[PDB]
């Protein structure tokens, strides 16, 4: 049926795993116990969680996912949390030793003795699965740990499994901010070695998060509650076709399809256009025109770029709530008419619409607004390749004075493998600019 | 009173009763039979009783019109 | 710790459905079907045919035979037919019981 | 189980939400003008008195 | 940008449409029409309170109105979703046909339900097979044909528990096995036997009256098995959800029959 | 006797087959549950050319429904009407589609096409003699443009004497949703123009505009519009089904239509459209129709004949008309317009009368148009395929499924064909 198995790798995605996790049984209405009260949705395991928990004979709900972390200070922490009962103990893959940042040490170091282990789960959660579209991956790009492990274990399920899909989903870094000079190291690698096996990666940047929070959220002091409570609204409303049905059903398998242009290039962008605070929500109107404007304002995108210095190309819009087609056709008329916007002559349409009924609510404890109608925009455009041309004039500088070399080589790799990425950087930019070129 | 009391008066100041008629002071057994004569069945029971509780809110222990009513209110959504 | 703080559980937040019905009920109307496309007056029966009104049912019976003199507009004889028979059991023969 | 959850609540609400209306509307405005009108003169009027 | 109060042409014409409508609706529903009237009606016929029949003799006699119950014991092996509590034997109409008409289903399911308050629906009036010349009142025997009665708030028409041999067509709907159903007819597949709780005890007991507010084994007569209730299986009917009841003889490690087909016979308490 | 065995394909067609099933079933006085209410003895007598009986007065339709998402059927079983359709009509699959048109004709129709194919065949045997089928789906509907195409084929070579009704949807012309939609639609209508004998062409943005011209309720629901296409489907199948001097056979009315072979693509049209104060201010009359029914307003298809011109026309008439009226009438219209139509063919007009009126309304018509408008669609379409096929973009899914730009060469060159040909007959 409609399933999928979702992976958290690296104390980065662990709380953030989490989050989704805990927003995940509030609309589900799931004790922290693992059973609802004397009503009964319990069986072969098979409702709304069907399709995310496995609540079997057992009655205790399941969720198909999988937190692999290389420190044992959160995940035996988060063991001793509230939930951690419907957490499965050796699904909460624990780890005894870092690999302090670098990619090669997770990725040769330990994760050899470690991925093993995680493929008898990951068999053994394919057994009992019975569809099984693909898989939910989050991680980081920066991935102290998150970066080298994930980057074996992609390889590892790609090849034995290739026929499925894999959807990426990593905090982009900061294009001005880096919390670590080894950060470039490890992230380019990652995209080389990603290019030709992740089937759609997924980037946000937490400056521009931050910045919605202080501008119509007006938290000038928010928290990771806040900030994983909105990436986890955001793959909720993704998920919420796979929950819940619309006026028409989309899937990931359409999503790959339909915004993907040409290979290599998986790259698109995602924007939830009602953010707004609870007042700000409680004397004032939501409907498609205006936030419209707002998702297609340049200002209200998490990732840094100008979409009048790129090009469009794909754009999906998945109104979740309340919505009709007739002033959404409308609207999205009114928006093929603005100017400003500027698709590309190769697509005369690029538009993705999934509606779906259900009102996205709050969360107890939240900071969100009480919103009727919704809607995750995922659009593809060519103002990116400033990111990685911000990249690379980052790392030419610090690969001709070989800083740091002296802890990778002196661990056991080399340059060639730093030599080849760039190349195939410089690749993605001019494929970049040749598809820019029309 | 105010102007808005002067463009906006309640119905009673269109034509001259107003706020020292509401607080002057009158009779118990009188205003009894004028509530009967305003419309309004009451039982000597709760006449008492309404009587004990409007002298204690007055803070002082008398009897006035908004006194009367208020009470009613309070007694109706009680 | 602010990480357990965020824990704290609190009950009586139930997920309700309500909004589901109305949502799903904006999406069909579901008594609508018969009420967009009902013209004129509601009638619960109307249909006869025309072999057994011509043939069987030899006609109007409550009409005026010399409904038909000068009229107004065009004064000349009119007021005869156009309205046509409508009334009585239509689809009521044996082999429908039997 | 859920066609049949879906039928009486749609056919529920619609009846309470149609009758409820009806009648909250129907009565809440007649006594507020019944009893403001009808206290006002007759304690009024006597006041004059 | 609009709604409460704009009037706008539009607006003007749109809230008419509605509005004869909703006088149309009305008419059709002041007729006392209205389908919830008819479940109201229904569940007020149906969950009409009885008055249970009170044993002065400790026994019980034919025409006396009980519930029949399967008492709470304490098993602590059943593994699973287990259901705590006496469950009493309940009547479970179809919800979609109760809809459509107000008379229930001519045959019609039936359950066992967590409550113990006397009621239309659990509550059963002890009847002879007909075929014996017994009187009302006379003491009900171990090892004697007799008919499991219920009046479903229906005046004049009385529906008796009936089971068969299951077939491919008619069998339990979870389970697969023999169902029990309640019609008006009066069969052959009407007669019941009540059996001494102990099986190393019951030609002793043969022929012995019956004793009020004890453990007893009832069996069809036709087919010769214990009625079966499963407090694992869960059922969902019209008022909510209960437990499927059958007729099948489960049997202990020594042969002897289960908690579960250990059924409660409950009289009036004075 | 004659019958007629429908097929439900597409997601839309799922949507459309419900809404057309129930406007069938209440039309017939069928409850939901399907105990029929006896009290009409013409559609008691004419029930069979479309429901067989079942155990109990219970009128089984004649329909299979076939998909791949369980959720739809699902949603659709869950229909008011649902208890009358069969779970042995509901055929589909386990996979998502991926709305991918080669996986529906190559991957995924494989491993179904089989047991459709024995559930109609059983069908077939069910019933004794067929005038043909009716097919309802889109053609950019990507799951029922995979089936329907796969079906249509393999049904020809087993019935090659029958009616191939087709009833699809155009997809909006100015937004289509899916990108790829242009090569699902050219690859469809390359399958389409030789395997079909009949195909209605609709388009819900002109559907839109009848919402704003005429319905002016601002806001309807998709079912709403699956009422307005199944009415004027239900109003083409009132001749089979009801008497009245109106010749009712589509090979009756497919030769009337249908000079060359290369002609299957027609446009509906349909009568009286009424607005709040029109249900009570109409005066409802034999000429006030015909100039709604003649409206450009009115129709709703594909867009106006106004820029082309008027190949055959063919209007039925439902209620208690007289042979004269259309007669003025017909004499009134080709005086209003007669350079509009061609001098090739005069008296292009072929009407039919059913004297049995709708439940609702008395006086009513339907009509079939095939005027030079089609241009248009196709013309549209073209420059589409050659902007994408310019730099084959979204191509490495087809080739992953095993498909090659090399057979879009004929398709494209098929559908220029077709350019030349409606512009030539006309033009
Ligand atoms: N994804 C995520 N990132 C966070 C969070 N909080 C801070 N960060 C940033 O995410 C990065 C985490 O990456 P890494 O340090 O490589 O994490 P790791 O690979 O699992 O291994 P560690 O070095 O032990 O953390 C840090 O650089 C932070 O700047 C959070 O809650 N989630
Ligand atoms: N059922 C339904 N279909 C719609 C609606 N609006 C537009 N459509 C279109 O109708 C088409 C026909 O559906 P199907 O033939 O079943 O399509 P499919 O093969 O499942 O795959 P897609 O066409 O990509 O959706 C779809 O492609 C939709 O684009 C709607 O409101 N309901």
């Amino acid at each position: 049926m409609r399933e999928c198995i979702s992976i958290h790798v690296g104390q980065a995605g662990v709380q953030i795993g989490n989050a989704c996790w805990e927003l995940y049984c509030l609309e589900h209405g799931i004790q922290p116990d693992g059973q609802m009260p004397s009503d009964k949705t319990i069986g072969g395991g098979d409702d709304s969680f069907n399709t995310f928990f496995s609540e079997t004979g057992a009655g205790k709900h399941v969720p198909r996912a999988v937190f692999v972390d290389l420190e044992p200070t959160v995940v035996d922490e988060v063991r001793t949390g509230t939930y951690r009962q419907l957490f499965h103990p050796e699904q909460l893959i624990t780890g005894k030793e870092d690999a302090a940042n670098n990619y090669a040490r997770g990725h040769y170091t330990i994760g050899k003795e470690i991925v093993d282990l995680v493929l008898d789960r990951i068999r053994k959660l394919a057994d009992l699965c019975t569809g099984l579209q693909g898989f939910l991956i989050f991680h980081s790009f920066g991935g102290g740990t998150g970066s080298g492990f994930a980057s074996l274990l992609m390889e590892r399920l790609s090849v034995d499994y290739g026929k499925k899909s894999k959807l990426e989903f990593a905090i982009y870094p900061a294009p001005q901010v880096s919390t670590a000079v080894v950060e470039p190291y490890n992230s380019i690698l990652t995209t080389h070695t990603t290019l030709e096996h992740s089937d759609c990666a997924f980037m946000v940047d937490n400056e521009a998060i931050y910045d919605i929070c202080r501008r119509n959220l007006d938290i000038e002091r928010p928290t990771y509650t806040n900030l994983n409570r909105l990436i986890g609204q955001i793959v909720s409303s993704i998920t919420a076709s796979l929950r819940f049905d619309g006026a028409l059903n989309v899937d990931l398998t359409e999503f790959q399809t339909n915004l993907v242009p040409y290979p290599r290039i998986h790259f698109p962008l995602a924007t939830y256009a009602p953010v707004i605070s609870a007042e700000k929500a409680y004397h004032e109107q939501l409907s498609v025109a205006e936030i419209t404007n707002a998702c297609f304002e340049p200002a209200n995108q998490m990732v840094k770029c100008d979409p009048r210095h790129g090009k469009y190309m794909a754009c999906c819009m998945l109104y979740r709530g309340d919505v009709v087609p007739k002033d959404v056709n409308a609207a999205i008329a009114t928006i093929k008419t603005k100017r400003t916007i500027q698709f590309v002559d190769w697509c005369p349409t690029g538009f993705k619409v999934g509606i779906n009924y259900q009102p996205p609510t709050v969360v107890p404890g939240g900071d969100l607004a009480k919103v009727q109608r919704a809607v995750c925009m995922l659009s593809n455009t060519t103002a990116i390749a400033e990111a990685w041309a911000r990249l690379d004039h980052k790392f030419d500088l610090m690969y001709a004075k070989r800083a740091f070399v002296h802890w990778y080589v002196g661990e056991g790799m080399e340059e060639g493998e730093f030599s080849e990425a760039r190349e195939d950087l410089a690749a993605l930019e001019k494929d970049y600019e040749e598809v820019g070129v029309d | 009173g105010n102007a808005y009391s002067l463009l906006h008066p309640s119905i009673f100041s269109q034509k001259g009763v107003f706020e020292r008629d509401f607080f002057k002071t009158r009779s118990k057994e009188e205003i009894s039979d004028i509530l009967t004569n305003i419309g309004v069945k009451l039982s000597k029971e709760e006449f008492e009783n309404v009587w004990n509780l409007a002298s204690k809110k007055h803070q002082r222990g008398e009897v006035c019109v908004e006194t009367i009513r208020n009470v009613l209110d309070e007694l109706l959504h009680a | 710790c602010i990480y357990r703080k965020e824990y704290v559980p609190m009950p009586d937040h139930r997920p309700d459905f309500v909004s589901r019905w109305y949502s799903k009920s904006k999406m069909e109307g579901l008594p609508y079907k018969h009420l967009i496309t009902h013209h004129q007056e509601p009638s619960h029966r109307y249909l006869i045919s025309t072999y057994d009104d011509h043939y069987n049912r030899h006609n109007y019976n409550p009409g005026l035979p010399a409904l038909r003199t000068w009229n107004g507009q065009k004064l000349l004889w009119l007021p005869e037919k156009s309205d046509f028979p409508l009334v009585a059991p239509p689809t009521n023969y044996g082999l429908l019981e039997q | 189980v859920e066609r049949q959850r879906f039928l009486r609540v749609l056919q529920n609400e619609q009846f309470e939400l149609d009758m409820e209306e009806a009648i909250q509307k129907a009565e809440a405005n007649k006594m507020l003008r019944d009893r403001q009108l009808e206290q006002e003169e007759r304690l009024a009027n006597e006041l004059a008195r | 940008v609009y709604g409460p109060g704009v009037r706008m042409g539009n607006w003007n014409e749109d809230v008419y449409l509605e509005e004869e409508r909703m006088r149309h609706f009305l008419e059709k529903r002041e007729k006392g029409e209205l389908l919830i009237q008819r479940n109201r009606r229904v569940k007020k016929n149906i969950l009409r309170p009885m008055q249970l029949s009170v044993s002065e003799d400790g026994y019980v006699h034919y025409g006396d109105k009980v519930i029949i119950v399967n008492p709470d014991q304490v098993l602590g092996e059943e593994a699973g979703k287990f259901m705590r509590g006496d469950l009493s034997l309940c009547m479970s109409p179809d919800e979609v046909k109760a809809q459509l008409s107000d008379d229930l289903e001519i045959p019609c399911g039936v359950s066992a339900v967590q409550t113990i308050a006397p009621m239309g629906r659990n509550t059963f009036t002890i009847l002879s097979d007909g075929a014996n010349s017994c009187e009302m009142g006379q003491v009900v025997v171990y090892g004697q044909n007799f008919c499991l009665g219920i009046a479903a708030g229906l005046e004049g028409k009385m529906l008796y528990l009936t089971s068969d041999h299951r077939t491919l067509l008619k069998s339990s709907l979870k389970s697969g096995l023999q169902e029990v159903t309640l019609t008006d007819e009066v069969t052959h597949l009407n007669c019941w036997q009540a059996a001494f709780l102990d099986p190393q005890l019951r030609l002793e007991y043969e022929g012995f009256p019956v004793r009020a507010n004890e453990k007893i084994v009832i069996y069809h007569r036709h087919t010769n098995r214990a009625l079966a209730v499963h407090r694992n299986l869960f059922l969902r009917t019209y008022f909510g959800k209960e437990m499927e009841v059958v007729a099948h003889t489960y049997l202990d490690s020594h042969k002897v029959e289960k908690p579960k087909n250990q059924w409660m016979l409950v009289t009036g308490n004075p | 006797m004659r019958e007629i065995v429908h097929l439900q394909a597409g997601q839309c067609g799922n949507q459309i087959g419900a809404k057309f099933w129930e406007v069938i079933s209440d039309e017939h006085g069928i409850d939901p549950t399907g105990t029929y209410h006896g009290d009409s003895d013409l559609q008691l007598e004419r029930i069979n050319v479309y429901y067989n009986e079942a155990t109990g007065g219970k009128y089984v339709p004649r329909a299979v429904l076939v998909d791949l998402e369980p959720g739809t059927m699902d949603s659709v079983r869950s229909g008011p009407f649902g208890q009358i359709f069969r779970p042995d009509n509901f055929v589909f699959g386990q996979s998502g589609a991926g709305n991918n048109w080669a996986k529906g004709h190559y991957t995924e129709g494989a491993e179904l096409v089989d047991s459709v194919l024995d559930v109609v065949r059983k069908e077939a045997e069910s019933c004794d003699c067929l005038q043909g089928f009716q097919l309802t789906h889109s053609l950019g509907g990507g799951t029922g443009s995979g089936m329907g195409t796969l079906l249509i084929s393999k049904i020809r070579e087993e019935y090659p004497d029958r009616i191939m009704n087709t009833f699809s949807v155009v997809p909006s012309p100015k937004v289509s949703d899916t990108v790829v939609e242009p090569y699902n639609a050219t690859l469809s209508v390359h399958q389409l123009v030789e395997n079909t004998d009949e195909t209605y062409c609709i388009d819900n943005e002109a559907l839109y505009d009848i919402c704003f011209r005429t319905l002016k309720l601002t806001t309807p629901t998709y079912g709403d519009l699956n009422h307005l296409v199944s009415a004027t489907m239900s109003g083409v199948t009132t001749c089979l089904r009801f008497p009245g001097q109106l010749n009712a056979d589509l090979r009756k009315l497919a030769v009337n239509m249908v000079p060359f072979p290369r002609l299957h693509f027609f446009m509906p049209g349909f009568a009286p459209l009424t607005s709040r104060g029109s249900q009570q201010y109409r005066a409802l009359t034999v000429p006030e129709l015909t100039q709604q029914m003649f409206d450009a307003k009115n129709m709703m298809a594909a867009c106006d004949p106004r820029h082309g011109r008027y190949l055959t026309v063919a209007a039925v008439f439902r209620g208690r008309m007289s042979m004269k009226e259309v007669d003025e009438q017909m004499l009134n219209v080709q005086n209003k317009n007669s350079s509009y139509f061609v001098e090739w063919i005069p008296n292009n007009v072929k009407t039919a009368v059913c004297d049995i009126p709708p439940r609702g309304l008395k006086m009513s018509a339907t009509f079939i148009g095939n005027s030079t408008a089609i241009q248009e669609l196709f013309k549209r379409i073209s420059e589409q395929f050659t902007a994408m096929f310019r730099r084959k973009a979204f191509l490495h899914w087809y080739t992953g499924e095993g498909m090659d730009e090399m057979e879009f060469t004929e398709a494209e060159s098929n559908m220029n064909d077709l350019v030349s040909e409606y512009q030539q007959y006309q033009d």
